[PDB]
């Protein structure tokens, strides 16, 4: 919880059973630093089924953004004020079943310049 | 034998469109076999007020 | 009753009650005369004070009937019934509904509201009447039950002067040690409470104040006065003003109790014969 | 129907792509949203009366006395209804009123 | 003037319309009973309680007996017409699945419960339904048939009362006495349903419902309120390892997690109180309770 | 189960007829005749579908035997697939180790 | 049994009542409503008779009645599914029979003495 950018979380069983449908579930395995119980995808799982309910509701909805079938699966965290209103919060990208948080174009550069100098 | 015997030869004696489906009937009362109605009140006897209400013309 | 409801049904002072009873007597008299069954001011029509005396003696008989109920009865249920009966004749006349039917009905409705869950055999067993005659009365009881609520304005809750008594005694066991073991105080207070209940006190005074006054009368009779307790209530709003109102109410209560007396049976039987003849007179309602 | 419905109108111009090809076609961004509506009716004080007053917890001589017509009893205590509920109802009701 | 026939009821029949007087919309009740006995018990206890209790309980979150008449055998009770009911609303397939709206419904229900507890009169039978939503959406409580006063004097306290699915654990045992506990545990099961979307604990009949109540919260600890088996009728239930609230409703904001843990606490003594629950910081939080202007409406 | 449906149908019919008789004096009589014949159509449809039920009541036991047959053959199909499954679990799990 | 004829007479009385109340009638047409109420009473007697009869019926009968067909079609479909399952199961057992025969043929080709002793033991 010190720095979310500097944490990586994984799990071998879910690795072979990974598909475009299951990426959200892998992020949802719980005990995963990046995702949170507060997210509504978790509230939905407590209830029955999942459909246009993320549009009926308008809140924290982790949604897959871009997907490459074998490994690459990018997830985006949105905060909706209303249907047809989306506010992007952050992006967590999964490479080879390893979840990282997408570095800001500027926090990365600041740290980089600091180490070199 | 032909098994498309009409909902007639089956229910033949009753007059009216017995063959017509429940959707076509559009009757709230008909929707009853699918979900059982509650027995809120026991059957009551006929009253003079009913006959006064009808009596045709 | 900070719970409102009885805030509307708390008649404020002696004269209004007198006036209301008088007016209902006039009302029945007039409806009957207009119907024209009789010429105006015949002998049969009663007088309001006589009607009130008959009601009080018959109500003492009704209280004995509540006491002899075979199942044990909470004091709350008896009280609820009496109050309901007094409030009923503040809207109508003795002749329009015979007092016997009204008493029995107030009692059954009361039991149903107060959750005594009475058993049907227990109620029939208590009445000393033939089963057929008790069933005839029960048929009337049904119609007169609905009639009661209609003329009761559907205001059913009744505040019973008991709960406050237990409460003040617990305050007694805690805030003031000047008096001690106030249980002699308890029985005398009960004696004052039955006498208070027979009066229009339920209608006029506040019930909590009624319990406090019973406690004060018991204390004065036995040798203690609660100036100090009155002083803890003075530890409150109105500064000095609260005490004068409390003293005036206490004095008026003492006066009514000393003046109130049971009506003599010799007078009461004359009245009974007259009323009986009265309901035996032709009313008949409508087709 | 050429004018009534689409009939290849918005299907012709497609502006390359702005969903699969690249999600950087947004450009024209906007927000400035407000509501100012939170923390409403948290307050629970609706207390009404025409009477003197009495506290909910006793922790006083009344609790120390712990005595009613039958005082308190153990088996039913599971039932709850600790005499506490008891004296509170009793006193509150008695105090209700006192001054019309 | 009767203008509509919404339908019959458990011990009543209802018609919706404008009365002999003003044109305003209201729901009219007609008394229903088995009068066949030549020795009828007059009016029913449920009716008697409901009418006076509703008349006395006047609150923005309580319905009230307004007008009342009864010239014929008929007894007429006047209650304001309401939009529908939370129960069917959440029962239906997710039409407008929304979250802070559930918190607003919970706030209205809790304010109504606080007023009823203050007036010193328990609502004996909140059930999932029996809660009504109006056009504005202010939800006021309604069915009052089974309620009773709760006081210092010892009296036969009625037993085995609330609908099986929503039942207090002490009542499930067989307890002769009771307190605000029944109403609190029941609001608790209604919140459970709003979050879970389906009923929390299912009981076909008394024993099975007690079993599931225990399976959902685990075996109550000996420390909890020992005498839990010393109340009059107790059967050791299964020795469940137990599941955290996190297990049954998987997730939500932890403040909600805390209200739940609290209404549930087993010792009837600790079941949280109405004032206590409003004072919970969950109500005063960044998520805002809906004013009801934007409250969800189905058909 | 048909006894419960018969009782519930008779109850709903008598209750709807009670509502119709209650509004019978209330309704305008000329159009009330139309509402009466509409209700008569409702009752006729309820009763003819109950007539279809009590017609099929002779054919109930054969469908009970058919359900028994279908359950039995489904059980034997699950036996075949279970045998093949346990042989696969022998050949790929236990013998490899 | 008797419930069929009773409800049939009730339905015919309902049809005659609809016909009569459809027509302007000088005669007291309240007899139609009284016969309808008496038919409801006889249907309550038939409900006592249905407590005597105790019929258990599946829901798909109700649903095919909603479609307005014969329930005899539901009987034919249950019979057809019974024969479909019996055909499939007999076919699987027949392929196992042919496979066992082929296997013992080929093993008797490749292992003479062993399949000889097996055909001896059976």
């Amino acid at each position: 919880r010190d720095n979310l950018l500097g944490i990586s979380w994984v799990d071998s069983s879910w690795i072979p059973i990974l598909n475009s449908g299951s990426v959200l579930d892998y992020f949802s395995e719980r005990s995963n630093p990046f995702y949170d119980r507060t997210c509504n995808n978790e509230v939905v799982k407590m209830q029955r089924l999942t459909l246009e309910h993320l549009n009926q509701m308008v809140g924290i909805e982790y949604i897959l953004l871009h997907a490459q079938e074998p490994i690459l699966f990018i997830i985006r965290k949105q905060q909706r004020q209303s249907p047809a209103q989306v506010i992007p919060l952050a992006d967590y990208y999964i490479i080879a079943g390893v979840i990282y948080q997408a570095p800001d174009l500027g926090s990365v550069i600041n740290s980089r310049v600091l180490t070199a100098v | 034998k032909k098994v498309k015997e009409k909902l007639s030869n089956f229910l033949p004696d009753l007059p009216g469109m017995i063959d017509l489906p429940g959707s076509h009937d559009n009757s709230s009362l008909r929707s009853l076999i699918e979900k059982p109605p509650i027995l809120s009140s026991s059957f009551n006897p006929i009253t003079g007020t009913m006959l006064a209400g009808f009596r045709l013309h | 009753h900070n719970s409102s409801q009885k805030r509307h049904w708390t008649f404020s002072s002696e004269e209004q009650l007198a006036r209301l009873r008088a007016d209902a007597n006039r009302k029945f008299r007039c409806k009957a005369v207009a119907n024209g069954k009789v010429l105006p001011n015949d002998p049969v029509f009663l007088e309001p004070h006589e009607e009130m005396t008959l009601c009080k003696y018959y109500e003492k008989r009704l209280l004995e009937f509540c006491s002899v109920f075979k199942p044990a009865m909470p004091r709350s249920v008896v009280g609820t019934a009496c109050m309901y009966f007094k409030r009923f004749y503040l809207n109508n006349s003795v002749m329009e509904y015979h007092p016997r039917i009204i008493m029995l009905t107030c009692a059954f409705l009361a039991c149903k509201v107060d959750e005594f869950n009475v058993s049907s055999p227990q109620f029939v067993g208590n009445l000393r009447e033939s089963p057929l005659g008790q069933e005839k009365a029960l048929e009337q009881i049904l119609e007169y039950e609905l009639l009661l609520i209609q003329q009761l304005n559907f205001h059913l809750i009744v505040h019973n002067p008991y709960r406050p008594f237990e409460g003040f005694l617990i305050d007694l066991k805690t805030r003031y040690p000047i008096l001690e073991n106030p249980e002699i105080l308890r029985k005398t207070a009960d004696d004052f409470l039955n006498r208070i209940a027979l009066t229009d006190a339920y209608l006029l005074y506040t019930p909590s104040q009624i319990a406090l006054t019973a406690i004060l009368s018991s204390a004065s009779r036995a040798g203690i006065t609660m100036e100090s307790y009155l002083s803890e209530s003075l530890m409150l709003k109105e500064n000095r003003t609260c005490l004068s109102q409390l003293l005036d109410i206490m004095k008026s209560m003492r006066n009514l109790v000393k003046k109130y007396e049971p009506p003599r049976s010799e007078e009461v039987a004359v009245l009974k014969q007259k009323l009986e003849r009265c309901h035996s007179a032709e009313l008949a309602l409508n087709v | 129907q050429l004018e009534m419905q689409l009939e290849k109108p918005k299907p012709v111009k497609p502006v390359t792509f702005s969903t699969g090809i690249k999600m950087g076609q947004h450009i024209s961004l906007a927000p400035i949203h407000k509501l100012e509506e939170a923390l409403y009716e948290y307050q629970p004080l609706q207390i009404e009366t025409y009477g003197p007053h009495v506290p909910e917890l006793e922790m006083l001589g009344r609790l120390g006395y712990l005595n009613h017509v039958r005082a308190a009893s153990p088996q039913d205590l599971a039932g709850g209804y600790t005499s506490s509920l008891a004296c509170h109802r009793a006193l509150q009701d008695a105090f209700s009123g006192l001054f019309w | 003037e009767k203008l509509d026939f919404l339908g019959e009821g458990q011990f009543a029949t209802v018609y919706k319309a404008r009365d002999k007087n003003t044109n305003q919309i209201v729901a009219i009740a007609k008394i229903k009973l088995g009068h066949r006995s030549e020795a009828k018990d007059g009016i029913n206890r449920t009716a008697l309680r409901e009418i006076k209790l509703l008349q006395e309980l006047s609150h923005p979150n309580i319905i009230g007996l307004l007008d009342a008449f009864g010239h014929k055998s008929n007894i007429s009770l006047v209650f304001d017409f309401m939009e529908t009911d939370l129960e069917v609303i959440i029962k239906d397939n997710s039409l407008v699945l929304t979250p802070s709206h559930i918190k607003a419904y919970m706030l209205m229900t809790l304010q109504g419960l606080e007023y009823l507890h203050q007036h010193w009169i328990l609502h004996r039978d909140l059930k999932p339904n029996n809660l009504l939503l109006d056009e504005n959406g202010v939800l006021k409580l309604a069915d009052f048939g089974l309620a009773k006063s709760f006081g210092s004097p010892n009296r036969a306290y009625t037993h085995q009362v609330v609908t099986r699915w929503y039942r207090a654990p002490e009542l499930l045992f067989g307890a002769r006495m009771y307190g605000v506990g029944v109403d609190m545990w029941a609001v608790g099961c209604i919140l459970a349903e709003l979050l879970l979307r389906v009923p929390f604990l299912p009981g076909d009949s008394d024993l099975d419902q007690l079993t599931r109540i225990f399976e959902t919260l685990g075996t109550p600890t000996e420390e909890q309120w020992p005498d839990m088996c010393s109340l009059p009728d107790y059967v050791t239930f299964k020795s469940f390892p137990g599941i955290p609230l996190h297990h049954i409703f998987s997730a939500a904001g932890d403040d909600l997690l805390d209200l739940i843990q609290g209404l549930f606490l087993f010792n009837p003594c600790a079941r949280i109180t109405a004032t206590q629950a409003l004072k919970m910081k969950y109500f005063s939080n960044r998520p805002g309770p809906t004013p009801g202007c934007q409250l969800p409406r189905p058909n | 189960r048909l006894s419960t449906l018969i009782e519930f149908l008779l109850h709903r019919a008598y209750s709807e007829l009670m509502v119709l008789t209650d509004l019978l004096p209330r309704k305008s009589d000329v159009e009330r005749k139309i509402e009466i014949v509409q209700f008569a159509s409702r009752t006729r449809q309820l009763f003819v579908r109950l007539l279809a039920l009590v017609k099929w009541a002779n054919n109930a036991g054969k469908v009970e035997k058919c359900a028994m047959i279908s359950s039995f053959l489904d059980q034997q199909a699950i036996l075949f697939v279970d045998t093949a499954d346990r042989l696969a679990s022998l050949a790929r799990d236990a013998l490899v180790h | 049994h008797l419930e069929e004829h009773l409800e049939k007479f009730v339905e015919n009385i309902r049809q005659l009542g609809i016909i009569v109340s459809d027509f302007q009638p000088s005669s007291q047409a309240g007899l139609n409503q009284k016969l309808n109420f008496i038919v409801t009473g006889l249907q309550d007697i038939d409900k006592c008779r249905q407590q005597l009869h105790d019929i258990t019926v599946p829901l798909e009968v109700f649903e095919y009645i909603d479609q307005g067909r014969n329930p005899q079609l539901y009987t034919k479909e249950c019979l057809e599914r019974a024969l479909a399952k019996n055909e499939q199961v007999k076919g699987k057992i027949d392929t196992m029979k042919k496979f066992k025969s082929l296997l013992i043929q080929e093993l008797s080709k490749v292992f003479p003495e062993d399949m000889a002793k097996y055909r001896s033991i059976r």
